[PDB]
């Protein structure tokens, strides 16, 4: 699977709904095709892969050992409840997995909300004792760069991929580790209806004349003020964002959204 | 020579999610099967004592292939609980949403995942792209010429010679299997097709965010309604149309036929796979409480008695846990539903998967494109029988043909064409009530303090369910019952098997080390395990 030319990636799927992987596939300029025959070398993903059983986990053992290294993309949580049982690969657990392939990768990205901070699976109680990638692996050293969302919008994996094989090193990041140069402002500065947030006008319920005039959505619930990311600037699938649909921000790139921007239709 | 003993395949590739699948083999064919689902997230536990407006933003992260159906399972069922109509453009524009998910979901799913069974990439380097393009432009009103063939196969070509074969890494059909039936060139007009879907289900998926504001994961709908305002624009709405327009042609030119050619070449799939009984929801109604309102009508049927369809009851469903990974052994219905996680290990306690067994009237059933079709052709939709009729008539094969793993790839391929075909009437509808002077998108509504409600959704895997009961005015309880818990849970408290273990049995397996066979299968049935278990 690999070899010398093309840069080889090790995608693996931990406690996630796969929405992150579809976000990939929506790749624009360049496509997913570019990306997989040009870019670079797809040496493992449970989702598209042609191999299955004992042959995924033969190909999954060539790319971590490859003598040419590798770069693992990580999409979901890590169940840490009850000795890691609750999500298992090949009857591993899920914990066990990664602490043993995580440390051997040249660079390893945490892709999805899930994947960065524990996600959907962590909110309260967190049954599975569910963790993001650093924190599950702290003690074992690992530091992903963080790529948030729920999906992520795909512009910036392929943004961050492209700059580390550029410039082999990972560029500038936040306190949360995320990329500054996708995640340095909130989604509320970029928005076009903020100039109706500065003059008060703000769409009182979804049926309303206002909401259908465009008024701004905080006081249904917007977390655009208190969520970052760079929604309003690059949209999604070339044509459009939540609040350009008319419905507000639920702060999805942020550390415990499920809990902590909860209720979404209050602020 | 024929293998005797088991067979794992754990991790099963191109599907959703974690699943193990068990097989017991004698003699070249199976006679036995588990289906074991192996991650556990526990959602319903989650969502205790929530806001039932949270609900759908939780429950669409049940999961991303079938992004959009989770939310709207989710907000019919609160819109139910709470008693609330949608205004008419309401439906139109969730109904016109959901159609684009099905082109965008089976194209992906027939191309993306199922394909690479029966397709051998590698020998389509072998191929004279001049008779290739004979064949591609008698089989399709679109010609091809040897030279657009010639350019995939460059672009191939190339790739194979670095020695990074990547996603074709360990493939079964690795140095040609006994198996794999296709000649070169048909395998390389299926990896022309399957590199130019690639590209062209980005515009299937960019249909849904021109009214859904993204994909994955849809931001549009409300209880009472929709928010996006801007659907109702002539601008919106030709964009919209103009990718559904696109992806139409790719079903009806490069799609279906290409389902033909390798339905053809694979005729002997006709004899495996198959199923007893069949449910389905119904889908794309006219009144959000009425589901025989809906373009495709529910129903249920047993042992195959076509003529004999049964209505619906939503009281006459349970999910057992004896077999599965939660305490005790009780069966419950949705609304006294429980979800206490207890793990016992891999056929401890003779448990052995995360997900629920659903039973409707005990007996376990199939859901999905083939129940869906057979269904409504059984109840004279014309649209289905006219298409359906048209496919038998050029595989040259009888109805009976139908309840097999090629029979449910076929299903999936005429629900493709006949939902392309529909979502272009919802339009011209949905036009027309615009043109009346309607604009309205959403209903005011209030939340009651103790309550119950149920949402359906016939989503692209099948018959899904979301249950809501209302206390204080939070979520006492919500459980979930999808598709792929129907088709895919473990054995019940009576140890009837599942669909999938069922059809399994008398599969064939040539080699035992590339159990292609066992894949075919299990993919026909399009599994989903973050949905399965949630
Ligand atoms: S971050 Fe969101 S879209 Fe990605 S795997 Fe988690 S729940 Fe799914
Ligand atoms: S709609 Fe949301 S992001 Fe936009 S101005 Fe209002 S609070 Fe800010
Ligand atoms: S919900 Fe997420 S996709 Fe952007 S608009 Fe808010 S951070
Ligand atoms: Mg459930």
């Amino acid at each position: 699977l690999m070899g010398p030319r093309r840069p080889s990636v090790v995608y693996l799927h931990n406690a996630e709904c796969t929405g992150c992987s579809e976000s990939v596939l929506r790749a624009f300029e360049p496509y997913i095709d570019t990306l997989i025959l040009d870019t670079l070398s797809l040496d493992y993903h449970e989702t598209i892969m042609a191999a299955a059983g004992d042959a995924a986990e033969a190909a999954l053992e060539q790319a971590v050992n490859s003598p040419h290294g590798f770069i693992a993309v990580v999409e979901g949580g890590i169940p840490t409840a009850a000795n890691g049982i609750y999500g298992k690969v090949a009857n591993h657990t899920m914990l066990d997995i990664c602490s043993r392939i995580l440390p051997k990768a040249q660079a390893v990205i945490a892709y999805g909300t899930c994947a960065t901070f524990g996600g959907v699976q962590a909110a309260k109680p967190n049954p599975t004792g569910a963790k993001g990638v650093n924190d599950a692996l702290k003690h074992l050293g690992v530091k992903a760069i963080n790529i948030a969302g729920c999906p992520p919008n795909p512009y910036n994996l392929v943004g961050t991929i492209v700059y580390y094989l550029k410039n082999k090193a990972a560029p500038e990041l936040d306190s949360l580790n995320r990329p500054t140069m996708f995640f340095g402002q909130t989604v509320h500065e970029q928005c076009p209806r903020l100039p109706h947030f500065d003059a008060g006008e703000f769409a009182p319920s979804f049926e309303s004349e206002e909401a259908r005039k465009g008024w701004c959505l905080y006081e249904l619930g917007c977390k655009g003020p208190v969520t970052m990311n760079n929604c309003p600037k690059i949209k999604f699938n070339q044509t459009n964002w939540p609040v350009d649909a008319g419905h507000p921000c639920i702060g999805c790139s942020e550390p415990d959204f499920w809990d902590a921007m909860t209720p979404f239709y209050q602020n | 020579s024929s293998y005797s003993g088991p067979i794992v395949v754990d991790p099963v590739t191109r599907i959703e999610g974690h699943l193990r699948i068990e097989v017991e083999v004698e003699n070249g064919k199976v006679k036995n099967a588990y289906s074991s689902s192996t991650l556990f997230r526990g959602l319903e536990i989650i969502l205790k004592g929530r806001d039932p407006r949270d609900a759908q933003h939780f429950t669409q992260r049940t999961c991303g292939v079938c992004t959009y159906t989770h939310a709207l399972a989710s907000t019919r069922c609160v819109d139910n609980a709470v008693g609330v109509h949608i205004p008419k453009n309401a439906t139109y524009i969730r109904n016109l949403v959901l159609g684009a998910q099905y082109l965008h979901d089976h194209i992906v799913h027939f191309y993306h995942l199922h394909a690479l069974d029966f397709v051998d990439v590698t020998a389509a380097l072998k191929a004279d792209p001049a008779k290739a393009a004979k064949v591609a432009s008698s089989i399709s009103p679109r010609k091809t010429t040897a030279a657009d063939l010639k350019a995939v196969q460059d672009k191939l070509k190339t790739f194979v010679e670095t020695g990074q074969l990547g996603p074709f890494t360990n493939a079964y059909f690795l140095g040609g299997h006994p198996a794999y039936y296709l000649d070169p060139e048909t395998n390389l007009i299926a990896t022309a097709h399957y590199l130019e879907a690639l590209r062209l289900q980005v515009k299937a998926a960019r249909a849904m965010a021109v009214f859904g504001a993204k994909n994955p994961h849809t931001q549009f709908t409300v209880v009472g309604g929709v928010t996006c305002y801007d659907a109702l624009t002539p601008q919106r709405i030709a964009e919209f149309e103009a990718l559904w327009k696109e992806t139409k042609a790719f079903v009806d030119e490069v799609y279906i036929p290409d389902l033909l050619v390798v339905a053809a070449a694979y005729k002997d799939w006709t004899q495996y796979g198959g199923t007893d009984n069949f449910i389905t929801f119904g889908e794309f109604p006219k009144d959000e409480y009425d589901l025989n309102s809906r373009f495709f009508k529910p129903g249920v049927v047993f042992k195959r008695d076509f003529k004999n369809i049964k209505p619906f009851d939503k009281m006459q469903i349970e999910e057992h846990v004896r077999h599965s990974w939660y305490e005790g052994a009780e069966a419950r219905h949705p609304w006294k539903g429980q979800t206490q996680p207890k793990y016992t290990d891999l056929h401890g306690d003779d448990r052995y998967s995360w997900m629920k067994a659903p039973r409707y009237m005990g007996e376990p059933m199939e859901t999905g494109p083939l129940a869906q079709v057979l269904i409504a052709y059984s109840q004279g939709h014309p649209k289905v029988k006219a298409v359906t009729d048209a496919v038998l008539a050029k595989l040259g094969v009888g109805p009976e043909a139908l309840f097999s793993t090629l029979g449910r790839t076929a299903a999936r391929g005429i629900e493709t064409a006949v939902i392309a075909e529909y979502v272009g009437v919802m339009l011209q509808e949905y036009k027309d009530n615009i043109a009346k002077g309607d604009n309205v998108i959403c209903a005011p509504w209030e939340m009651p303090k103790q309550a119950e409600g149920v949402g359906f959704v016939n989503a692209p895997r099948g018959g899904l369910s979301h249950w809501i009961r209302i206390e204080d005015g939070k979520i006492g309880n919500f459980q979930l019952v999808v598709p792929s818990t129907w088709t895919l849970g473990p054995r019940c408290d009576k140890n009837n098997v599942s669909p999938v273990e069922a059809s399994l049995i008398g599969t064939p397996v040539a080699d035992a080390k590339r159990p292609v066979e066992i894949l075919r299968t299990v993919h026909s049935f399009d599994p989903c395990i973050a949905c399965g278990v949630h």
